[PDB]
């Protein structure tokens, strides 16, 4: 009679690396990397995200013709952004310290736009006249829609001043812009007064933008260049302006109603009609799972990431062919 | 390998013992057969549930590195930030790597000590009732029935 | 007759973790992670660190009239400033390039004031009316001490040219502003000249600062603004001043007398009348362990720092139940 | 765990013997004793002070992270300084923890390998002077007085 | 009749260290950790890199009269650059925004030079007047030569309008400058007109640059400053240049030829007439091993770098003294 | 240390043994001598230049940090360069040092197992044909010449 000690074998065809020895097949094994992904954009938590699609967040903001999807978005889970939305800055120029409001965006959601300069409240200045065949809407010259392009009344441009007072809660975001005309007879044209400015304030705030006159390469057909400019201004502080041309006044401000964990993702996706906890540009990630090597840039519940194509620990013993 | 006990003086594993990870065979008059020893198992089990385990729990939380915008003037400080998440998930790279393929290592030396002191336990407990073999099997002077072969694995064989 | 090899036992309850197995009591163990801090900030070395209490860099430097405990100071081993001091800025304004200075500030442990132009050595404008109720002294108008706020004299602000050679062998901290006006009224009523510009030149420097003449939000009563601006002359270098207004002059300059390793804490922490090794906002570290978890940020002969409860190695066996 | 001694073949720790960590018990005609064996002890804990002062000595040293200001405007670069501290300071709290935790398993098998090899020290010494017991006892074929009891901790008995 | 299972033995000296235990002797060990570099600057894969020697960047692309060696040079592996180049600005200044240029020539690996405005073909101003004594060449006043320093011709200096458009498939640096001079005299004495602009745009540029007259320290003789300014000029795209005087018009630009990894690199070497794979700025590495000390910063086929004396692992085993 | 061989039951290594790094010396009438077992220590030899490897082969690749230029307003931003590249390469100074510490302390315990199962070996092959001296040598009951010594070291002596 006879007793015997010994060990599990299987037919488990999983191979293990060891420091001392490597593709050594054992009993079991766990894979701990997750490769895979539904390949969507997904509400995040239940909530759609703001998706602008072939709009960039400075479009949105200005209000660029062919961004009308976005006139009044509901509150956002996070920001999608294609590598090179089209629509973007449709009258050419450029958008002072872009990064830094884009990086400010991405710590929120919601906006609440409000009006604080009506355009009908431009007596003494023309306030319809400003667009452009760089800004068309169906087939028609227009311009960004929360900002006025001002021009002279009557061979007149009056010395402009004006103020809003953040009588609300929140914290309000307010653009304004500068048109950089491309010689003097256009600013005769549009603002009568060949040397002009534009000085802004607030508590914070100290400037005096000044246009700039010239001859530069034509971009949708126009050498005169449109700058704009931005500033939170803080619960019971106002903002003053003061302008003899020039000016792209303010109609539309955003009052911040929800901050949150999000950030602006560069990604060619369409919604996916969908729902999940984690997300990377390629796509959600559904799983129990601790890593992955999908993409580096990533937010939600997300099991972390990796650089490699395989980790997996042995948990049984080596198998015996 | 670093205990000599699988793949060494037990030549083989057994494909027939299927309800856990170490055990015995037995044979005599009644028949011979395969039957797990659950403490050994069971001990092995929470182990290496607890090795994985402290892998996956002590990542709270690796680096979260959620991107950033620089402009066409601000290369140096893009490749900064740039650099920085390789250097980053480059080192995570090699800790991961590199902890699996030691703890790999130690997983199999584990089972292969558990299976040396399973072998140490049988034999302290049937001390010169029967003679070892040199292949993990020992051989008794007496009859052993299976209420005898039972009472071996319950660690109640000759109790004193 | 009988010997037995056996091994240690005591009634240590000290449990420590494994890989396998957690809460393993031991005979022995030792802990390596630092938790304990005296509670307050001490002289590092035996040395008084620089603590500016409700002052900050800038009211200090400019010398804000409620800052006259720092009027002149001794060696500093460590910075320390408060959240947000309530000091600062007394007149509203900005100071250019703050942050980068403060950094600067970090590796000094030195300061010596010098007389760089007399206040009295302006024998063409008026130098003691230049005082404000934004910046009171014991219920009186002041302003921040180091500059000098220059007015018109006999309706006549004649253009300002000065200049200061630093024959010392230490580099110069020079501060010196520009006043930004609420409208041209007080530009006539302070300056006369309506157009005015401050050029400041060095071997490296070359600007030509011009004023803002707005309305804008009062703060601490005033709608205009100062803006301070710095630089380092080297020594054998001279600086160059001209204006015709809105000038607030330097008096004094700082010598770099002693530099060295330090930098500014932000803390609410008074002084211990104490002595230390380490210190963190939080409080100075005195052992000889080489772990802790207390705070990231700190300075001096500092054990290093990481976040996490508990670290203790098994240096026993295990222990017997 | 490992070596199959402590906890093992050898059941439990004597709290009676104080005097180190690996030991002997000794019983005859003249009483019975605690007494440790030095060597073994002062090797052990030799190995164990340089492991710990390895793991203090060898950290000079990590990241040592001293404040930066930002301002309003600069809040990506700002958040860039967070992000790199996050990272690096995480990085260390993994190997920290892991580190404590693989070397805290060495440990307890240093010392499970140690009293193994002091209990086959005495068994070489002893040859067939004595029967194991297979608790981690020898019961002597001979008298052994205290003069060879002691002779058997010195490594001195039978020299031969 | 006897066997004996046993070990190898040498006379090996070489000791490594462990966990447990140091200066463990062993029968083998192999060193890891690189120390040795043959202490010279070498081609990278058989291409000779640019060593600019007394130069810098801005010395050779502005064209200081010392660096003529450098006027048309061939594609190149590695930018070399002393740590403190002797040659720069000859003429006082600045060049604005050199690091980023600085990081945007070390991912160039050739450059053509290509005349884009000829010094001869401004007929209505004086071009080869613009020589000054702080930008000598053999004893004779000169000036950066890629660039013209124009002049009033006929006490008029008309008002420029000038203009080059990208016809080429590469990318195209371009260079300019505006001169601040140290008076009203000199402004007339060189300008004929007191108030003058430098207006630049592309597609995506728009400046206006307006000198500025001071008295400052003077440098190579000089209190006027000379600051330089650069774009990138995109295929098919024109940059327009405007000026009624302090106009610093390019000559020649710099056509983007060759692209590819490289860096500026800071050493104080000279060529070795050698050929290598791997480089620091103290030498080139040429071995098979995985690591080294020598230097942080590196381009090449480089082993990584670490801050250790020596890593030695163990193969053989405890050697028996 | 750990398996009790090496400078332990085996007192020292053989000088004259120079063809392997595990073997036998034997002892007859016809002579004695040194002689390798290749199986042994070819098998180590692998293990050992594998482990090697790996610590080269997974550094794929560290931080490879390339310079930048920071002016003389830039100067927190150039600091941040600087400790960012403080901490990583110091993170792998400790990462390296402690990778070589540990693994040095592996190796020198897979040599100890390595001549463990290798005497172990023979033990099995010989059975009760030899005694165990306790040093690491068999003293054979027969006669065991030069065919009969090489038959050890095949693995092929009383191959049943
Ligand atoms: C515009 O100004 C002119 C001055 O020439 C004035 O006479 C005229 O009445 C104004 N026109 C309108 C439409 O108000
Ligand atoms: C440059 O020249 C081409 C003609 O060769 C022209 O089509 C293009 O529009 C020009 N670019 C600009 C910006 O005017
Ligand atoms: C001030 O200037 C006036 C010119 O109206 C001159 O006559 C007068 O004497 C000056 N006043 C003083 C106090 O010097
Ligand atoms: C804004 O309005 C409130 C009155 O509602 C006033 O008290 C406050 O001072 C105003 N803010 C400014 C900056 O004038
Ligand atoms: C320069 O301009 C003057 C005007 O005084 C004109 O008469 C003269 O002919 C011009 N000189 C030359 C050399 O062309
Ligand atoms: C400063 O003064 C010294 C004379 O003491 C002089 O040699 C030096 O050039 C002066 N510096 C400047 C920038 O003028
Ligand atoms: C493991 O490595 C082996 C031999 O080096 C190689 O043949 C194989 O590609 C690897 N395993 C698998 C499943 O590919
Ligand atoms: C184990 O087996 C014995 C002998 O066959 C049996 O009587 C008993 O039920 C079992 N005892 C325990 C403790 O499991
Ligand atoms: C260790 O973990 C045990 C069981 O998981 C838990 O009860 C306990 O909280 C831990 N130890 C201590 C002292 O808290
Ligand atoms: C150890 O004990 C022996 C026998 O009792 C005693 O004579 C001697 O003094 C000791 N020898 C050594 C080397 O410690
Ligand atoms: C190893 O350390 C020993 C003792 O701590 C010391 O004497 C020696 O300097 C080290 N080895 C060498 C070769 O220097
Ligand atoms: C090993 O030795 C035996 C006995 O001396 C010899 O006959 C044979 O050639 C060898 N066999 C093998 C398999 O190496």
């Amino acid at each position: 009679d006879q007793i015997c000690i010994g060990y599990h074998a299987n037919n488990s065809t999983e191979q293990v690396d060891t420091i001392m020895e490597k593709n050594v097949t054992v009993t079991h094994a766990q894979d701990i990397l997750e490769k895979t992904h539904n390949g969507k954009l997904c509400d995040l938590d239940g909530v759609k995200p703001l998706i602008l699609r072939d709009c960039s967040v400075a479009g949105w903001l200005l209000g660029n013709p062919m961004c009308d999807e976005f006139i009044n978005v509901p509150e956002w889970s996070y920001i999608v952004e294609k590598a090179n939305p089209v629509n973007d800055l449709c009258y050419p120029g450029d958008f002072n310290d872009y990064e830094e409001l884009k990086h400010l965006l991405s710590r929120i959601n919601h906006f609440e736009k409000i009006q604080i300069i009506p355009k009908s409240s431009w007596s003494s200045h023309e306030a319809s006249l400003g667009v452009s065949s760089a800004c068309p809407y169906q087939r028609k010259s227009s311009f960004f829609r929360n900002v006025v392009w001002l021009i002279k009344k009557n061979s007149t441009y009056p010395t402009i001043k004006r103020s809003y007072n953040n009588t609300n809660q929140e914290d309000l975001l307010v653009l304004w812009g500068i048109h950089h005309p491309k010689d003097a007879a256009e600013q005769t044209k549009l603002y009568q007064n060949p040397t002009t400015y534009i000085s802004v304030g607030t508590s914070t705030l100290n400037q005096r933008l000044v246009p700039r006159i010239a001859t530069r390469s034509k971009v949708n057909g126009q050498s005169g260049r449109m700058e704009f400019f931005w500033t939170i201004l803080k619960p019971n502080d106002a903002i003053n302006f003061e302008s003899n041309g020039n000016f792209i006044a303010p109609e539309y401000a955003y009052k911040i109603v929800k901050k949150g964990d999000s950030t602006i993702m560069k990604s060619e996706l369409e919604y996916g009609n969908c729902n999940t906890k984690c997300q990377t540009p390629m796509g959600a990630i559904n799983s129990s799972m601790p890593f992955h090597n999908i993409h580096p840039l990533t937010i939600g519940e997300c099991p972390k990431y990796v650089k490699s194509n395989r980790l997996v620990l042995a948990t049984g013993l080596r198998n015996s062919p | 390998g670093l205990f000599g006990a699988i793949a060494g003086f037990i030549e083989g594993g057994w494909q027939g013992m299927v309800d856990g990870w170490y055990g015995y065979h037995h044979s005599n008059e009644q028949g011979s057969g395969y039957a797990a020893d659950k403490e050994s198992t069971q001990k092995a089990i929470d182990g290496v549930t607890n090795k994985v385990n402290s892998i996956i729990d002590k990542m709270n939380t690796q680096f979260e590195a959620v991107g950033r915008e620089f402009n066409n003037l601000e290369r140096r400080i893009e490749n900064l930030n740039k650099k920085m998440e390789d250097g980053f998930l480059d080192v995570w790279t090699y800790n991961a790597e590199l902890l699996v393929l030691m703890e790999n290592e130690r997983t199999l030396d584990f089972h292969d000590s558990n299976v040396k002191n399973l072998y140490d336990k049988v034999r302290l407990q049937l001390r010169d009732n029967a003679k070892e073999l040199g292949n993990g099997c020992f051989e008794f002077y007496h009859k052993c029935d299976n209420e005898c072969m039972e009472s071996v694995r319950n660690g109640t064989y000759d109790y004193s």
